[PDB]
């Protein structure tokens, strides 16, 4: 087959979609609650912002 | 330092293998399209996607593919010179010359000189041409029986194409145009009209040389004593085929000075036409409305936008001339027509003549959905009208469909009984190649080729020169009873051209390639 | 300069490398020998295809890079005017002479002994050809056996189907431009043209000059019986330059004045043909519509659009001169012709001009016809090969039987005279006898027979049976003795075939070092 | 056998390349089917489960696999629905010939046998269908809400359904004519309002503006279409405008005025009152001076017309396009009673033209809506409702949905295989097993067992009728006729004819060559 | 094994057993005149046929019940 | 019939190779002597054969060259039976 | 060459069982041409005795005995004609002795 990309189907795209989605939950796992922990937001310039609010994290 | 820097030399062992592999690969390219049940091919150009098209015609494949090998390049244009003068048998001249060289390499492996095979093939060609002379039957009388034989060769030509589904309606129009002609085989008397709308079975026919062009704005619908005069001059505006000339335009009055020069120069041109004493005017270029009003008041029909098929065909169906210049009158022969009727077929203005001198002209009006169907149907009727006009000059016909080929294979085998030894093996090579022509036809239809073709050897040996292959049932039947026959001149032309081009390949033992610039 | 990147070949291996450069040329053309020679595919530089087996087309088109193989190209410039029939014959003879000399080089003999030994045995083979040659036209002239010998050299190609009427044409063309007692036949006085369409039987012999140009008007007369032809460069009209006139007009006062100024020029130079006495006006450029109306009334035809070399080709045959303008018009430079006619060919609009003298002229042109353009260029060379054989017959009416009959009898005399040579050139004389047998051996190999079985049967025939030589059955005829089959070669064509073959081996064997500087 | 030459490996390469197209699109079938995610080259990710978009976004380069792309494109013009289901039918067909080509069967024998299965397969779908009437307005109304309820828009399925039935009745005479053209029903959408504020105009509605012509209201309008750019005198060749003084600068402005007014005076002789100008980008189709000359002659200014909008005009009022001003005649004019500009609160600045009085029947559906996503799916619900009415005109019959004719086709062709002879017995056996993929796909996409559902449904069709099938709403085998899931016959009967000619064309392809 | 088409001979005998005649016809593997091997006297036993389809089916059930070989 | 015709042509080609190898082992042209004998035995003249001594085609009646019939019947039957066994072999079990 | 030509037949999609049926019918026809070409001698035994040296000359071809093949053909025909018995070759005795050429062989 000659197409304009790469094709992949089956249950392997189901397992890759839940591992990419649950990894985002680990970014907002420890920051939940009033005692949530801060997390470093590294920018492309080089500076970092220390935010613990989960709305500003996502 | 013998042949370097682009130069390449094919030796005695190299050019013998290159000429055989290159000719077989072209021969095996279009052997799948052989027969009525042939396969199709995919043709597409490299680097482009809009050129994707599927056609199983043998000439349409070979005209499009580029050829790199020089030994196979003389085989490709051999199928092209069969296509223009005959129009039928393009697939047969390729695969028979390829099968002749496919059995020739078995002889060269058996230590036979190629010039020995040339002298053997020249004797086998005359015996195979004599078998068609004995089996040919003519029809001087019984034109209702001659009408059957024209319909059999029309369906054989129309097979393996797009029109093989509705071929029962097209064979009643292509044969009827031949019987109404009844004379020379000039195909300029028959016109092909391509109009959109309608299916293939909705094709009409006109016996009065129907034209596929509309004329004027307000043309007279009926004219008696139509006097035809054709010309090729520019009548629309100025700068006729002149590029680079410019007129200075300073105001709106300078625009009208161009029109005042246009109204004066066109008035001198119509006065050159009406001094001839004519009643109908045909031109290749468009005619403006102001000389159209001069032609309408004088009672002269102005026919506009004539192509190369317009001037060349109307010069002989009306008895006129080309007459490109009309600067001086009374030096040209004029046409003749009784009545010109305007008929609307396909929602277009169509020009119908009636009562012309040499009134054997006809017109098959084809109907289709788009232009790709009509351009294919225009080629579908063009190759059929060539071989139908061939049978008018020579009404000899032979039984096709493997009957004439197995009779040719039996006639060469009888010549192998009375021959010297070194010419006997070369004539046996001609005998096996003639048996392979109904073999690939039977193999393309999916039948048992070892059961159908090899049974014709035992059938044609002891009399019975009427049985052939019937692809409708897949059983050997009588071709004279079922009505399957072909022409004699086309079947003789595919025998001579496939044997002469096969003589070129065996004569060549060295290919010299120069330096490409 | 440029010592680095330079190919060198010295020592004993350079001698065998020059042999291998010549063995590649001989082995390709040993298959294209005789009337049964195999065809050769030629691939052009732009992509055209033309197939032939002629020897002169092989050597001219073979783009070889070796200088030893380039020396094999040099012989074709002088052989086609001399023999015309053995172009394939001298290449296999120069190659097979080096084949046995390759065996002689293994013994250690110097090539200056082989090149002198080949020249020693060549004088024996030349002297043996004069003893076995038979005359044809001694003490008298005749045209009947000259056509029969011309039918054999012409029918070796694909044009054998119409070899009868074309052989009578080349005999009358040579006898018109040249006399048999003068023995000076000019190839430049015989021209060959051709056009597509027709058959080979429609070949006409035009005693004069032909150009592919029509008249200036279709109402012009097609018959000029008077021998007064004016050949000029400017047409009898108002004067126009060579590329573009570009007349400038301002208004109707300049158009009316230039029309009367042109009407005087339309009346003067048209009537300037009658003051001298000329009838035909061959001009380089065409005529206008006003000039063509005046040429019809005064009965003066004219030829339009005559090219560059087409003007000078007419004035040589008719005896005219290139006149630059109307002021230099004299009656002495006017051309002479017996019949000037226009001949059309069916529906084709060529309409070439046929200028005939209707007498014994000195420049005759041949117009050949055919169904394909590749056959017309083949039939032109086919008649050119026939012109050289008749040229060889005039210089010497003695002929020797070809087809291998002269080659085997020469090999018997050289091998008999080789035993009377008590020096180191004896092996070179026996080498010349073995290489002389290769040309009749390659004739039987191309015919599909056994080459060694066909050769040694004639050895018992030319010795035990009869002392006159017998030929080798190449065209699959009834039996041997091709003298009865009328296949006879010329004596000058057979003597110069031996001499040119010895000349090329002498120049190859003496060369022992090549230095080719490359790129830097 | 030896089998030196291999022309069947290209057939196996043509089958496996077309099999990957149908297998990748197989799980997107049905309403409960899985959606597909695409990624463009710039990085855009768009979620869309419609089969006509994924085949446009796949961008195949193989010549054999490209034949399924225009197969879906021909289904959108002929039937307007049923799109992916033709590909899975044609994809499962080439899977069945893979077992047939290994057995030694030539593909040209399968081509004449699949046409015999097509001629028999049409006959099974004829008598099992339910014939209905086109003049009955209750049948076309009730069958359109049932098909639109499974689409994206279902809360407005009771409103857009009578608007589609009443549009075709002014165009097509019910139960007399057979030809239905969807190009004569133009759907105009603009921002503002709801979908409930809709108008059925019997004439034509344009989306452009009459600026800057200050007439905006004309009676007895003779509409004419001009493709020539009415502008300043422009020459594509080399030209020069000579200048002499300040009075010469006002003369070339008067020359631009007098040249256009000479063209405007030619329009006034034929009685033309409304001018239509084609959209042109390469040059100015209308200058500033030509806008004022038509205002003095009370001629309405209409420009910026697409090529597809020209087709809607000539079938409405009978106006023929002209290429130049010298060919402008009186015969190429239309007919109109009134032309004006109506600017509503939600309909926008549109040109409402009523009073056609011309040979030709076209309608216009003006749909309003607040958001941009509202009106685009309203047009997709209309075009899905316009196709089920066009499918009912050419075939006056109805069938059940959920793959119920596909199971009946697999059972009757098996009984037809016992009465045939020759090679055609096994090809119609493979034709019957290739039709069972469509209920097996709907069994897998509904969450049921793919084998246990189609096996129980075959025994229900041997004893009963086509009422048994797969109901995706309740998730199980039920009565499709009682579930009111009814599809037209032209969706399925053209899905068999178009897939059979593609399989016959693919199997007939022997070798693939490249030219130059 | 008889040197004919394996599918064309098979699909024409099964058509002969349904369309024109209800009793079964055989396949002329010996290249005899025609079908209906009762006239050709080709007769097999019933117990040899009832156990042919039995022991072939029971060997499939022994194979389909085996899903692991450990050595 | 059809499929039996190609098999009979292979049997006639195998019997033509027996004078071909004898003519090839004797050094003579095997493509000329055997191919002339096929045309000689085609239309009558069922007496001429091969002559190894003179190296041409001669009459076997005057030359005195003949063979026994029971040996010629034994070789033709054994070679057709030996080719009958191996042609039916499609599998080797070792 | 029987298996060499039949090897190309399996390449032409021909079953080997049909080739044997084509060879079994060709075997009866080849024996039929051998029966028509068989020339027996019911009388004229002096001409039949001349044919017996042709059988001895054909069997002794391509051997070492070509130096004196004419002498061995005369001794071969005198052993069988004086026997007039069955095909058992125990009645003849073959002696292996040195000395002498092939032409001095005794009977
Ligand atoms: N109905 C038929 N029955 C038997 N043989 C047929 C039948 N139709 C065609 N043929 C055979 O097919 C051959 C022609 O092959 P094919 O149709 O592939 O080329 P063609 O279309 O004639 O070539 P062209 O495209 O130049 O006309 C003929 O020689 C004829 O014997
Ligand atoms: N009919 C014939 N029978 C036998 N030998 C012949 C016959 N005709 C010509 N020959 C021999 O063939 C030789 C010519 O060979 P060939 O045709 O290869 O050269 P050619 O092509 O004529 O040369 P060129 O290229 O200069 O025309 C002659 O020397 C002649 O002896
Ligand atoms: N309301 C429904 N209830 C049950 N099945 C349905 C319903 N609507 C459609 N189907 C089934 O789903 C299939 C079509 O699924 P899908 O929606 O993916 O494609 P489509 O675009 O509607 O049609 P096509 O695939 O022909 O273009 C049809 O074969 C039909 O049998």
């Amino acid at each position: 087959l000659s197409v304009f990309g790469d094709r992949s189907t089956g249950e392997t795209i189901r397992s890759q979609n839940v591992m990419a989605a649950a990894s985002i939950a680990n970014i907002v796992k420890s920051s939940l609650g009033p005692v949530g922990l801060d997390k470093m937001l590294v920018d492309d310039i080089g500076d970092v912002t220390i935010t613990n609010d989960g709305a500003t994290i996502l | 330092n013998i042949f370097k820097a682009g130069a390449d030399e094919e030796r005695a062992e190299t050019a013998r293998l290159t000429s055989f592999i290159g000719a077989i690969a072209i021969g095996d390219l279009v052997k799948s399209t052989l027969g009525p049940k042939g396969m199709d091919k995919i043709l597409l150009s490299s680097g482009r996607d809009a050129s994707l098209m599927v056609t199983n015609d043998g000439a349409t494949i070979l005209k499009n593919i580029g050829v790199d090998n020089p030994a196979a390049k003389v085989l490709v244009d051999m199928s092209r010179v069969q296509d223009d003068e005959v129009g039928d048998g393009t697939t047969s001249v390729t695969v028979l010359a390829a099968e002749l060289l496919r059995e020739a390499e078995s002889l060269i492996a058996k230590k036979i000189h190629p010039q020995t095979i040339i002298a053997g093939w020249r004797e086998a060609t005359k015996a195979a041409r004599e078998a068609l002379l004995s089996s040919a039957v003519d029809h001087g009388s019984d034109e209702v029986k001659f009408r059957q034989d024209l319909m059999n060769i029309a369906g054989t030509t129309l097979s393996s194409k797009l029109l093989t589904h509705h071929k029962d309606h097209f064979t009643k129009l292509a044969v009827e145009a031949v019987l109404r002609l009844k004379g020379s085989g000039n195909l300029e008397a028959i016109h092909i009209i391509k109009k959109l709308g309608g299916s293939l079975a909705d094709s009409y026919l006109d016996e009065g040389f129907l034209l596929d062009k509309k004329i004027g704005v307000n043309q007279p619908k009926r004219i008696e004593n139509a006097k035809i005069l054709i010309a090729n001059t520019g009548m629309d505006t100025d700068k006729i085929k002149i590029f680079g000339s410019r007129v200075r335009v300073d105001s709106t009055a300078k625009v009208a000075e161009i029109e005042h020069a246009e109204k004066e120069k066109m008035k001198e041109k119509v006065e050159r036409i009406l001094k001839h004493g004519i009643n109908c005017f045909i031109n290749r270029q468009l005619i403006y409305n102001y000389p159209e009003q001069l032609f309408g008041a004088a009672g002269v029909m102005a026919i506009e936008h004539a192509d190369f098929a317009g001037v060349e065909r109307l010069a002989l169906v009306t008895g006129g001339e080309i007459a490109s210049t009309f600067d001086h009158p009374e030096l040209v022969k004029l046409g003749s027509c009784k009545l010109i009727e305007e008929v609307m077929i396909g929602e277009d203005k169509l020009i119908h003549f009636s009562g012309v001198a040499l009134g054997e002209a006809c017109t098959i009006v084809l109907r289709g959905a788009t232009q790709q169907i009509l351009d294919e149907a225009e080629r579908s009727l063009h190759d059929a009208l060539c071989v139908l006009a061939q049978t008018v000059k020579d009404s000899r016909t032979v039984y096709g469909g493997g009957c004439s080929e197995m009779l040719m294979a039996h006639a060469v085998t009888q010549l192998a009984n009375r021959t010297p030894g070194k010419e006997a093996v070369a004539m046996e090579s001609y005998a096996k190649a003639l048996r392979m022509l109904p073999t690939i036809i039977a193999d393309n239809a999916g039948y048992d080729s070892a059961d159908l073709v090899a049974q014709l050897r035992a059938a044609h040996s002891e009399g019975n020169t009427t049985a052939g292959l019937d692809m409708r049932e897949g059983t050997i039947g009588d071709m004279a009873i079922l009505g399957i026959t072909e022409s004699f001149q086309v079947k003789r032309q595919v025998l001579l051209s496939a044997a002469e081009a096969a003589e070129v390949i065996l004569r060549v033992d060295n290919i010299i390639k120069a330096a490409p610039r | 300069k440029d010592q680095d990147r330079k190919s060198r070949l010295m020592g004993l291996e350079a001698l065998k490398s020059h042999i291998m450069a010549a063995k590649a040329v001989a082995n390709t053309m040993r298959t294209s020998l005789g009337p049964n020679g195999l065809d050769k595919m030629m691939v052009d530089k732009d992509g055209d295809v033309t197939v032939t087996n002629d020897g002169a087309t092989i050597l001219s088109m073979m783009d070889v890079d070796h200088q030893i193989a380039k020396l094999m190209v040099e012989l074709s410039k002088s052989q086609d005017d001399e023999i015309g029939d053995g172009t394939t014959g001298v290449v296999v003879l120069a190659g097979a002479l080096l084949e046995e000399a390759e065996q002689l080089l293994d013994r250690g003999i110097h090539p200056i002994r082989i090149a002198d030994g080949y020249e020693q045995a060549a004088r024996v083979a030349i002297e043996h050809l004069d003893k076995i040659s038979d005359s044809v036209l001694v003490d008298i002239k005749d045209t009947e056996p000259l056509i029969q010998t011309a039918k054999t050299t012409l029918g070796s190609k694909v044009v054998n189907s119409c070899h009868r009427q074309m052989a009578e044409i080349a005999v009358n063309a040579v006898l018109t431009v040249a006399d048999m007692e003068r023995r000076d036949v000019d190839f430049e006085l015989i021209k060959v043209e051709g056009k597509v369409g027709g058959r080979l039987e429609d070949t006409k012999l035009i005693k004069g000059v032909i150009v592919d140009k029509d008249f200036s008007h279709p109402q012009m007369p097609k018959k000029v019986e008077d021998a007064k032809i004016a050949i000029l460069t400017c047409p009898f009209e108002p004067p126009k330059p060579k590329t573009k006139h570009k007349l400038d007009v301002t208004s109707v006062e300049d158009y009316k004045a230039l029309q009367k100024y042109e009407k005087e020029k339309f009346e003067e130079m048209i009537q300037q043909i009658k003051e001298t006495g000329a009838n035909l006006a061959i001009c380089q450029w065409g005529f206008d519509d006003e000039a063509n109306h005046l040429l019809l009334q005064n009965n003066l035809p004219a030829v339009r659009w005559v090219g560059g070399p087409e003007i000078e080709l007419i004035a040589i045959a008719t005896g005219g001169r290139i006149v630059p303008r109307f002021s230099e018009l004299t009656a002495e430079k006017l051309g002479f012709a017996g019949l000037v006619q226009e001949i059309s060919f069916g529906t084709t609009k060529d309409k070439m001009l046929v200028i005939e003298q209707c007498k014994n002229s000195r420049a005759v042109t041949i117009f050949i016809r055919g169904g394909n353009k590749m056959i017309i260029e083949e039939a032109k060379r086919s008649l050119h090969d026939a012109l050289c054989v008749i040229r060889n017959l005039i210089r010497d009416n003695r002929v020797v039987y070809g087809g291998g009959a002269a080659e085997i009898s020469c090999a018997l005399a050289v091998s008999q005279e080789a035993d009377k040579c008590p020096t180191l050139e004896q092996y070179a004389m026996r080498a010349f006898a073995d290489a002389l047998e290769v040309i009749p051996m390659a004739l039987s190999e191309n015919s599909g027979m056994n080459p060694i079985q066909t050769m040694t049967e004639v050895r018992a025939r030319q010795v035990k049976e009869m002392n006159p030589a017998l030929g080798i059955d190449c065209l699959h005829k009834g039996t041997n003795d091709m003298k009865q089959q009328h296949v006879i070669e010329t004596l000058i064509g057979k003597k110069q075939q031996i001499s040119l073959a010895t000349q090329m081996v002498r120049m190859i064997l003496k060369i022992d070092d090549i230095r080719k500087p490359g790129e830097s | 056998y030896q089998d030196r030459d291999k022309p069947a490996q290209i057939r196996f390469s043509n089958i496996s390349a077309a099999k990957a197209v149908a297998d990748a699109i197989r799980t997107s079938l049905g309403p409960k089917g899985m959606d597909k995610m695409i990624q463009d080259g710039k990085g855009d990710v768009t979620i869309t489960n419609d089969g006509a978009t994924i085949l446009k976004q796949m961008q195949v380069l193989h010549p054999a696999a490209r034949m399924l792309v225009e197969l879906s494109k021909a289904q959108d013009i002929e039937a307007g629905d049923g799109t992916t289901s033709v590909v899975i039918i044609a994809g499962s067909l080439l899977d069945s010939c893979t077992k047939l080509l290994q057995k030694g069967i030539h593909p040209t024998i399968i081509s004449e046998s699949f046409q015999k299965a097509l001629e028999k397969g049409i006959e099974i779908l004829t008598d099992m269908s339910r014939p209905v009437e086109l003049s009955d307005r209750e049948t076309l109304l009730n069958s359109a809400t049932t098909s639109l309820n499974s689409k994206v828009v279902s809360q407005y399925s009771s409103l857009l359904s009578p608007m589609s039935v009443n549009a075709v009745m002014k165009v097509i005479d019910p139960a007399t004519a057979t030809s239905v053209d969807l190009r004569d029903i133009k759907i105009v959408k603009k921002l503002g309002g709801t979908i409930d504020d809709c108008e059925l105009v019997e004439g034509l509605v344009l989306t452009q503006k009459v600026s800057n012509s200050g007439i905006t209201r004309v009676e007895k309008a003779k509409i004419g279409l001009i493709q020539f750019c009415l502008s300043a005198p422009k020459t594509d060749m080399d030209n020069q405008i000579v200048v002499s003084d300040y009075a010469q600068m006002d003369r070339v402005l008067r020359e631009e005025r007098a040249y256009i007014l000479n063209l405007v005076k030619q329009i006034k002789k034929t009685g033309c009152n409304v001018l239509l100008i084609q959209k042109s980008i390469l040059r100015d189709a209308l200058s500033d001076l030509a806008l004022h000359f038509l205002n003095k002659m009370k001629i309405m200014v209409i420009k910026d017309i697409e090529r597809e909008d020209i087709e809607f005009i000539c079938k409405t009022i009978g106006t023929k396009p002209v290429a130049h001003i010298d060919q402008f005649t009186a015969d190429m004019l239309g007919s109109a009673e009134l032309a004006e500009e109506v600017n509503l609160n939600g309909s926008g600045k549109l040109l409402k033209i009523t009073g056609c009085a011309s040979p030709g029947k076209t309608v216009t559906i003006v749909v309003r809506g607040s958001n941009k996503l509202v009106i685009e799916e309203a047009e997709r619900s209309i075009h899905d409702a316009l196709c089920v009415i066009r499918c009912l005109v050419k075939k006056r019959a109805l069938i059940a949905g959920g793959g119920a004719p596909e199971i009946e086709l697999a059972l009757r062709l098996t009984e037809y295989s016992r009465t045939l002879s020759g090679m055609e017995s096994y090809c119609v056996r493979a034709f019957a097993d290739a039709m069972e993929v469509i209920p097996s796909t709907l069994a897998e996409n509904a969450g049921l067992n793919p084998i246990s559902t189609v096996t129980e449904l075959r025994n229900r069709h041997a004893q009963g009728e086509k009422t048994a099938g797969i109901n995706v709403r309740k998730g199980g085998i039920s009565n499709i006729l009682e579930e009111l899931v009814v599809q037209p016959l032209l969706v399925s009967v053209s899905a068999l004819t178009l897939a059979t000619e593609t399989v016959r064309s693919i199997l007939k392809i022997d070798d693939v060559v490249n030219t130059r």
